[PDB]
């Protein structure tokens, strides 16, 4: 009933109820994922991944496998814009990096300058 | 009748004057409402039209086949419970125009 | 930035709360060690409480102080019941180490932890 | 069809075989180890290479809806023999 | 195999001993049938 | 050493640790608790049975998923023995029976037994064979058991000169003998000086002893820090009771130290008295 | 349209309640379900000799997953991962290596049959059909090491038979 | 089946019902296995020289929601007209 | 297996607190973390009694968001295995409910009537009992050659002993003197606590999602939904046996109008094209490689839907962000909603009545955590 | 277009959205969106404040009865300032409609506790508490369903992973049941499947 509210940060790292040693030691990734350069497709472009670290995946030396004791090294977190995604992980609490966004520049290709006269552009097979 | 199909419901023997004081209960708790807002309008209109169907019968079942709501006494349960509402809208001040709104980003789905 | 709190408007009844909530478990604790039939003396169990009391002691916003003083009241009612049995209670204490150090050698003897 | 172990005991299809310094050899122990003595390298060579007398030929494998899809593969390499990644065997060509 | 019965009298196996050489006489087990009569006997069929 | 025998990560459960360790016994009391911190520390126990497979299969599935692996042995052939202990890092022996069988005396179990399997472990070329032994096992009189002791420890010094000899004090734990032999009394009343210890500090050191490395040869004496008179322990058992001839002689012969050969200090862990556990231990009396 | 049940009344001719006083003091509806049950007592027992008349079945049960060869030839498999994709469980775990052969093979091909819940998703996803989804259910195994398979014991176990499985897909490869 | 009459009586009297007739014990009426295979028959596609993907495409008809509000009128209507009573069936009715 | 906590004045009560959640499995965040054709077997077995029409509830949800109608034949027997279900899961709640109050035999004889129903399902799609076999966009695989016959002649064979059940029991004086007296339930409180299904069928407002919103093909055939008096466990239990009787009867014109249309959809970007076309095409080795590896992407939006499960409105919502990824699934639990008000069915009663409380819903808790 | 593809009923979009538009216009104080989709089913995006209010309107009224309450659920929404989303699911007997009740919450500032208005909220409520951590005030009894007593951490969320932190095993040194830290016996690959190529035109938000 529009009470005493004070505006300060959050502090949920108590209440989300994960232990210490996974809460301060692995740091956090924000990245926008590259695209797959085998394909040529920038749909799956345009989020903001957090990731974490990666850790030791061993071998289960009874079937050949890859266990792990790493129950935070499977997330991905799917975010709209960076500012949200640095407020939420400053939000609960673990260290983190992030990296900016990389486009492709605007270049200008036209087909008559590849079928130029006396510039050294020149397709040779077209 | 006697004893009609629902369950938890025990029968009524003079409905057309409980009815009809019930709808004037309702007109009157409408009467309290400041006449600016709409809800004023659309319940007086709809309540209204109710009303002169009921005075134009003085029977059961082309009562109950006029006016849906089938059979009898959920007619009465429901003019109680919009009685009740009506006594809560009495606060809580719906005419009002918006709370703050959302950061406007939020209702846009596809994410 | 309006935000309705949840119990208290300022840290005074956070801190009253909290202390009201440590005095009913300082007062329940022979009574579960009594009915569960634990193996641990009053001592130590009672100083495990005021060691998870002491772990969060520096969080100073009234709603999160409001919300877990509501979780150590949902864990208080459920222990004054006969609910939760030995395997929880004996669950809060850790005695299968797990005797992981913080050293920098010993952490790396067993590496891939920094 | 199989080689066998100097360690004393059957190798697979794959050369996975331990060493003297291992022990799950030892979780060998009493239990026989498996293996499919019928392997599928050698049964390849004992196939008929068939010489069809056309250039650029079908393959399905034994049955319509029965086996591989349909892949056409190509018969020009003069002296070297078209090999159906799907059947594993081999064609020539005689015109 | 018999038709005089319902369906799941049909055909029964009946086992002889030392079929691997391990006095089968007692104890009979499942999967001692060759795999041509596990088609017939669960029923899959008419023909034997 | 070959991959997969170095350890991987964290601690058990499918985490690799280094050692594969050969239990002798292994079906009573202390190997049991042995085998439960291996399978914790997640290693492969090679653990070989000669009774029924029911034994083992009460204490099978401690270890994790195929970890731990049964087989077969027995008290006649080197050759059996042999094979168990084929590809192995380390070997313990745990054996002992506290009474005579028909078949078996206390000669030739202490005696023919670890002769014969340290003979195919030094054959095989295993490290940090660990053998047990009972404290204050004298040449001296009153006990074949004691003796024959004696004997198994000149026999396990003497070939393989580098077996890692332990030995610890009168053991207490959840299937106890001497303490719930005291629980099952009934009666007589004499003085002894003794001290107790409790299993999980024993088979602690006993895994530390065994992780940790260069501590072979060096024989080790497990020490309570209690060490007090035998008839306050007896009256102190019929008081948390709330009720108020081998065996009698070899808990009547004493419990005297031999302080010269280290204990638990040299390894790091706390030795925990006989008020707490034995409070814990002490259920099923009376209500 | 509904059909509701107990509108009634109980009767007032004295002939109606007498009948209904004596099914009270002459426990006569309980002797009626004597009677029924007697009745289904005089049949004949339908169950089914275990050990030696086993259960009906199906030409497409989901059983024993046994991977099939080519006729007259070597493995059908590819190591294409399709099943392992489509598998909901994720119990198939493939690790390919081609051979000197030329042509794409595995290395590891394990199921946990633990974890298989027993679809048809491997057995419709595979383009050459290699994987089946085998004719007989009866594992009954007493460690939890032998639930674990590799390629060799699915090819023991498709080597033990393929007529069965053949005779299988051959009376149904036309709804699948 | 495979029973003497006088039990059969004593089943028919015990339960007035004819149980002789229909007993659940199926002897005759086993469908007949080793089927004729089928024939599938394909439906509204296959049909060349029409079957246009631009025109069935579902998937790509999937409308945005549309959104009407924001952060004497004569109206007042019910979203649904209200649902006309029913009625007991002809078929045994009660009572 | 539930827990149960009641503090109880002697042979009587004061409150009964069911204690569940010991069934737990994690589904939600399981089936979020898959596709859709991956995860439909979370969806078959969350409710295990009723098997079918779980998987046509979340089939209706998929192809009601997806916008897909199924071709009509895969429709009509949708509609008689629907009805399978329907029976067999009202058959399995009057036989628990039967041997947990005592009563022996007629347990054994409806499950000698769900063995061969077993059988059938068997036939079918191959597997015991959770036949996947509903595919979103119609269903997979019809049915073999020589199976209508013998459909038909357990349909004769069914309404008999179904007969003769009621003749075993129900007019049995001490099975209705057991329960008569005991959980009556207000309409009022029938609306406000949410039941569902054969409690709103019982206690006296006639309500059926089958004949309101035709989910499927269910305004051409010919039946009526019984309905309840006095809201009561007798009349709910025959409530129970004349859904039966309507059941047979759907299936009787089922398969009386059966259609010669179709299995799947034509349209192979969302069911994978058959063997022979599969082997000899392009296409559709590529509608089959990319759907059974990524699955079929699904437009965004929030969906819900709910169908008329034996036990009540079983509620499937989905959350679908533009993917092949559900984003969030929920599912609404008719046993979760009846077992909310155990409080105001068992107020005034005691604990053998709490048992017959517990039989006349049917719980599984399966179904019952989500 | 005609096969193969589900129809819309464009009277019953009609309907809706004239009812929709009815209930906005009728309840200025708390109202945000009336969103109706392609099939037809109404849904209406709310401020946290008016909860009471409207579902005793929408209880009531006689132009739209919805006694019928369903479920709930606040579907976890990161790169929102207030996250999560209360989904009320209301159902009308005599109408045969149903109407999603969205309004949105926070992590910690309560939404006002149905179980007051509608008798099945309130398994509802205490299971949502559970599994998320949103709070209702002025509640009756607010405890752990549907996860284990001594577990926490709101388990449906997106911050907690699928492999709980916990992993439960029987020991014979303490005779009992203990949980460790979580070890895997497979890594559950978690496969990339986001195709890129833009399958869905019509959904092609604006950038920036
Ligand atoms: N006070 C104490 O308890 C102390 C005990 N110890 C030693 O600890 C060990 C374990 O103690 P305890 O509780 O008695 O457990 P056990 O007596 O059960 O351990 C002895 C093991 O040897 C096996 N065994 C028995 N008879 C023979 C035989 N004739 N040949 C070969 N193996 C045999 C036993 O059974 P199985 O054949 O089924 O494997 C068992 O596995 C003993 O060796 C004991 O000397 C040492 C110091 C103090
Ligand atoms: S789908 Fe078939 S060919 Fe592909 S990997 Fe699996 S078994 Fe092999
Ligand atoms: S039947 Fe299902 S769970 Fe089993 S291997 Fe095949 S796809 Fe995986
Ligand atoms: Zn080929």
């Amino acid at each position: 009933t529009q009470l005493i509210t004070v505006d300060e940060k959050l502090d949920i790292t108590t209440l989300t109820g994960v232990p210490e040693e996974h809460i301060k030691t692995r740091k956090a990734r924000i990245f926008v994922p590259a695209r797959n350069n085998m394909q040529s497709g920038v749909n799956n472009t345009k989020k903001w991944k957090m990731e974490f670290d990666t850790r030791e995946r061993w071998e289960n030396p009874l079937m050949g496998w890859a266990s792990t004791a790493d129950p935070l090294s499977n997330l991905v977190l799917t975010f709209s814009t960076k500012e949200d995604a640095i407020a939420f992980a400053e939000k609960n609490g673990w260290s983190y990096d992030v990296e900016e966004r990389k486009v492709p520049k605007p270049k200008s290709k036209s087909y008559g300058a590849n079928f130029s006269w006396n510039k050294r552009t020149r397709v040779s097979t077209k | 009748k006697k004893t009609t199909g629902l369950v938890g419901l025990a029968v009524c023997e003079t409905p057309h004057e409980r009815l009809k004081i019930l709808y004037t209960k309702i007109l009157d708790v409408l009467g309290h409402i400041p006449k600016n807002a709409a809800y004023r309008k659309y319940t007086e209109q709809i309540t209204n039209e109710k009303l002169s169907i009921v005075k134009a019968e003085p029977d059961v079942k082309k009562l109950e086949e006029q006016l849906q709501g089938g059979q009898i006494e959920e007619v009465i349960l429901q003019a109680e419970n919009e009685l009740s509402l009506a006594r809560k809208m009495i606060q809580w001040k719906p005419w009002e125009p918006l709370v703050e709104e959302p950061p406007a980003s939020q209702w846009k789905w596809p994410i | 930035t309006s935000v309705k709190p949840i119990f208290s408007r300022d840290m005074n009844e956070a801190k009253r709360r909290v202390r009201e909530l440590y005095r009913a478990w300082y007062r329940e604790v022979p009574n579960t060690v009594h009915l569960f039939q634990l193996d641990i003396s009053v001592k130590q169990g009672r100083d495990k409480v005021r060691e998870m009391f002491k772990k969060n002691a520096h969080v100073t916003d009234p709603r999160v102080v409001d919300l877990l003083v509501i979780k150590g009241k949902m864990e208080l009612e459920e222990t004054i019941n006969v609910w939760k049995q030995r395997t929880h209670v004996m669950r809060f204490f850790h005695e299968t180490e797990a005797p992981r150090p913080k050293d920098f050698l010993s952490k790396f003897y067993v590496g891939h932890d920094p | 069809g199989v080689r066998t172990s100097p360690t004393g005991e059957k190798v697979t299809h794959t050369g996975q075989v331990y060493d003297d310094e291992d022990y799950r050899r030892v979780r060998f122990v009493g239990r026989q180890k498996e293996v499919n003595e019928n392997f599928a390298i050698d049964l390849i060579a004992e196939q008929p290479v068939s010489q069809v007398g056309s250039r650029v030929i079908s393959c399905d494998g034994g049955g319509g809806a029965l086996g591989h899809p349909r892949v056409y593969i190509n018969l020009d390499k003069e002296t070297k023999t078209g090999t159906c990644g799907y059947c594993g065997l081999q064609f020539r060509q005689q015109h | 195999e018999d038709n005089k019965q319902f369906f799941g009298r049909h055909r029964w196996v009946i086992y002889t001993t030392e079929m691997n050489g391990k006095n089968t006489f007692w104890d009979v087990d499942g999967s001692m049938v060759p795999p041509e009569w596990h088609r017939w006997l669960h029923c899959m069929t008419d023909d034997p | 050493l070959h991959h997969a025998v170095i350890p991987h990560g964290k601690g058990g459960r499918s985490s690799v640790s280094g050692i594969v360790a050969t239990v002798f016994g292994a079906t009573g009391f202390l190997g049991r608790y042995l085998v439960n911190h291996l399978g914790r520390m997640g290693s492969q126990v090679i653990v070989p049975y000669r009774c029924e497979p029911y034994d083992t299969m009460h204490l099978r599935p401690m270890g994790d998923l195929g970890q731990i692996i049964f087989m077969d042995w027995n008290g006649r052939d080197k050759d059996s023995i042999r094979r168990a202990v084929e590809h192995s890092n380390v070997v313990i022996n745990l054996v002992g029976r506290e009474w005579e069988t028909k078949n078996f005396d206390f000669e030739d179990v202490f005696v023919k037994i670890p002769q014969a399997i340290a003979q195919v472990s030094k054959e095989a070329g295993v490290e940090k064979f660990i053998h047990i032994s009972h404290l204050n096992a004298d040449i001296k009189s009153s006990s074949k058991y004691l003796r024959n002791k004696a004997v198994g420890e000149k026999e396990v010094r003497e070939t393989f000169p580098e077996a890692t000899i332990i030995k610890p004090a009168d053991i207490f734990g959840r299937e106890d003998r001497f303490l719930n032999y005291f629980a099952n009394i009934r009666s007589l009343g004499k003085k002894t000086v003794k001290q107790p210890v409790y299993i999980v500090d024993v088979t602690k050191g006993i895994i530390n002893a065994i992780k940790d490395p260069d501590a072979r040869g060096k024989t080790f004496a497990f020490v309570g820090p209690n060490r007090y008179l035998l008839f306050d322990l007896v009256q102190y058992v019929f008081a948390v009771a709330h009720r108020p001839r081998d065996k009698v002689e070899r808990i009547h012969t004493t419990d005297r130290t031999l302080p010269h050969l280290p204990g638990l200090e040299d390894l790091g862990v706390q030795a925990t008295p006989l008020e707490l556990k034995a409070i814990e231990v002490l259920r099923r009396h009376r209500t | 349209t509904y059909k509701y049940v107990n509108l009634r009344e109980p009767s007032m001719d004295m002939k109606s309640v007498t009948d209904r006083a004596a099914q009270t003091l002459l426990w006569t509806e309980l002797i009626r379900g004597l009677g029924m049950t007697l009745s289904y007592l005089f049949r004949e027992p339908a169950t089914i000799n275990y050990p030696f008349e086993k259960g009906p079945l199906s030409p497409r049960f989901r059983g024993e997953h046994a991977l099939r060869r080519y006729p007259s030839g070597e493995e059908r498999c590819i190591a294409c991962k399709l099943c392992e994709a489509v598998c909901p469980a994720q119990a198939i775990t493939i690790e390919a290596e081609p051979r000197a052969d030329g042509s794409r093979r595995t290395t590891r091909y394990d199921i946990d049959m633990t974890k298989c819940i027993y679809c048809g998703f491997c057995q419709e996803a595979c383009p050459v059909d290699a994987i089946v989804e085998g004719p007989n259910f009866e594992f009954s195994t007493e460690t939890h090491e032998e639930l674990l398979y590799n390629k060799e014991k699915l090819l023991n176990n498709g080597d033990k038979w393929e007529a069965e499985i053949a005779a299988n897909i051959q009376a149904d490869y036309l709804y699948r | 089946a495979s029973a003497t009459r006088l039990i059969q009586g004593l089943r028919n009297w015990a339960s007035g019902r004819d149980l002789q007739a229909k007993l659940q014990l199926r002897y005759q009426e086993i469908s007949k296995r080793t089927q004729p295979p089928p024939k599938l028959p394909v439906g509204p596609s296959h049909r060349l020289s029409n079957n246009y993907y631009c025109a069935r495409d579902g998937r790509r008809e999937a409308m945005p929601p549309s959104i009407v509000m924001s952060s004497s009128e004569k109206k007042a209507v019910s979203p649904a007209p209200p649902i006309k009573r029913w009625e007991l069936s002809q078929d045994e009715p009660y009572l | 297996v539930l827990r149960l906590v009641m503090e109880l004045s002697g042979e009587m009560v004061r409150k009964c607190d069911p204690h569940i959640g010991l069934l737990h499995r994690g589904t939600e965040k399981l089936i979020e973390y898959k596709t859709y054709l991956q995860a439909l077997p979370y969806f078959d077995r969350l409710d295990y009694v009723s098997m079918m029409c779980n998987e046509q509830a979340y089939s209706l949800a998929v192809e009601k968001l997806l916008n897909i109608q199924p071709p009509p034949r895969a429709q009509w027997i949708r509609v008689l295995f629907g009805e399978i279900t329907r029976l067999l899961n009202h058959i399995m709640a009057v036989t628990t409910h039967a041997l947990d109050i005592g009563a022996m035999t007629p347990f054994f004889w409806m499950f000698e009537e769900r063995e061969k129903m077993f059988e059938f399902y068997e036939r079918v799609s191959g597997a015991r009992m959770h036949a996947a076999y509903v595919r979103p966009g119609g269903v997979h695989q019809d049915l073999p050659l020589g199976l209508m016959d013998d459909i038909y002649e357990f349909s004769k064979n069914f309404s008999l002993r179904i007969d003769e059940l009621e003749e075993m029991l129900t007019n049995n004086r001490i099975w209705r003197n057991r329960t008569v007296d005991i959980g009556v339930v207000t309409a009022e409180d029938a609306l406000n606590y949410g039941f569902s299904g054969v409690m709103l069928r019982g206690s006296g407002i006639q309500w059926d999602l089958r004949k309101t919103q035709p989910y499927d093909v269910y305004d051409q055939v010919e039946f009526d939904v019984p309905i309840g008096s006095r809201g009561d466990c007798y009349d709910r239990y025959l409530c129970r046996v004349e859904e039966m009787r309507q059941s047979i009867r759907i299936i009787s014109q089922c398969l009386n109008k059966m259609p010669p249309g179709e299995i799947k959809v034509d349209d192979a970007k969302v069911s994978p094209p058959k063997r022979a076309e599969m082997k000899t095409s392009m296409e559709s080795l590529i509608h089959h490689f990319k759907l059974y590896t990524e699955g079929y992407q699904v437009p965004p939006g929030a969906t819900y839907t709910a169908i008329e499960a034996p036990k009540g409105e079983f509620g499937v919502y989905l959350v679908s962000d533009g993917s092949s990824r559900p984003y969030r699934c929920k599912i609404k639990a008719p046993g979760f909603a009846h077992l909310a008000g155990l409080d105001k069915m068992s107020k005034g009663h005691m604990l053998a009545d709490v048992v017959a409380i517990i039989g006349t819903q049917d719980i599984v808790f399966g179904e019952v955590d989500r | 277009t005609r096969p193969t593809v589900r129809p819309r009923n464009d009277v019953a979009h009609k309907q809706l959205s004239a009812f929709g538009e009815y209930v906005a216009e009728i309840l200025p104080k708390y109202v945000q969106q009336v969103q109706v989709s392609c099939f037809s089913e109404l849904e209406i995006c709310i401020h946290p404040d008016g909860v009471i209010p409207v579902l005793t309107f929408l209880r009531d009224h006689s132009n739209a009865q919805f006694k019928s309450l369903a479920d709930l659920t606040a579907v976890d929404i990161p790169t929102r300032q207030n996250r999560f989303e209360i989904v009320y699911n209301l159902l009308s007997l005599r109408f045969n409609s149903r109407i999603r009740v969205k309004t949105y919450t926070d992590e910690l500032t309560p939404v006002e506790s149905s179980v007051s208005v509608y008798k099945a909220a309130n398994w509802y409520e205490r299971e949502i508490w559970d599994m998320f951590g949103v709070f209702f005030a002025n509640h009756p009894d607010l405890r752990r369903i549907l996860t284990d007593y001594g577990f926490e951490g709101h388990p449906f969320r997106k911050d907690f992973p699928l492999s709980g932190y916990v992993e439960l095993r029987y020991d014979d040194e303490v005779k009992r049941v203990v949980a460790e830290p979580v070890e895997l016996a497979q890594e559950f690959r978690k496969f990339d499947l986001n195709s890129p190529w833009e399958a869905f035109p019509a959904y092609r938000q604006p950038p920036e």
